[PDB]
């Protein structure tokens, strides 16, 4: 055999509170923009912004 | 991943209105007045009396 994959599920948040006023996650489904020191334009939900 | 949400609280809520209190206040004023004025002639009738 030979194994080539990666694929990944997107069942929603395990979802958790916090009352902080930064912590943002996205109900259904849609992600995040980001950028980089060099501006490259990366995509996440993670929600712990500060 | 795979979820089902539990609870949380929204906050908190209090048994106010804001014009029962109105009819409240003016009734106040007028009683107060009134009582104040009426007992000062109470004194003046003492004197009176005898």
């Amino acid at each position: 055999v030979k194994v080539a994959g990666i694929t990944q599920d997107f069942t929603d948040g395990t979802t958790t509170n916090t009352g902080r006023g930064l912590d943002v996650a996205i109900s259904q489904n849609g992600f995040f923009r980001l950028v980089d020191s060099n501006g490259s334009v990366f995509y996440s939900r993670n929600g712990q912004f500060k | 991943g795979w979820i089902g949400n539990g609870v949380y609280v929204s906050g908190v809520q209090r048994e106010y209105d804001a014009f029962i209190t109105n009819q409240l206040r003016g009734a106040q004023n007028q009683s107060s007045g009134l009582t104040t004025r009426y007992e000062q002639m109470s004194k003046i009738d003492n004197l009176l009396a005898d």
